[PDB]
């Protein structure tokens, strides 16, 4: 689970 | 759906990726950030979710060496400690 997708549940 | 000033430090750091103005939408300045990090690679290789950001102008506005993105509240709050709202 890249930060990329982490961040977009920001 | 709100209209944000950044203050002259968050400016500073959109600014280092490219933001071109003075008002931007909340949703806008979220984007920006996310992507000052990605840039900097300052999210932890193994574990995406943590932002280690000590030696940094991020930490500077954040005034601490890291965070989890899902820390939420502590990303909010330390954002709209750095704006101005348009009402």
């Amino acid at each position: 689970t890249s930060f990329a997708e982490y961040w977009x549940x920001x | 759906e709100t209209l944000v000033r950044p203050k002259p430090l968050l400016l500073k750091l959109l600014k280092s990726v490219g933001a071109q103005k003075d008002t931007y939408t909340m949703k806008e300045v979220l984007f920006y950030l996310g992507q000052y990090i990605m840039t900097k690679r300052l999210y932890d290789e193994k574990q995406q979710h943590i932002v280690y950001c000590s030696n940094d102008l991020l930490g500077d506005l954040f005034g601490a060496p890291s965070f989890s993105v899902k820390e939420h509240r502590k990303i909010y709050t330390m954002i709209y400690r750095n704006l101005v709202v348009v009402n």
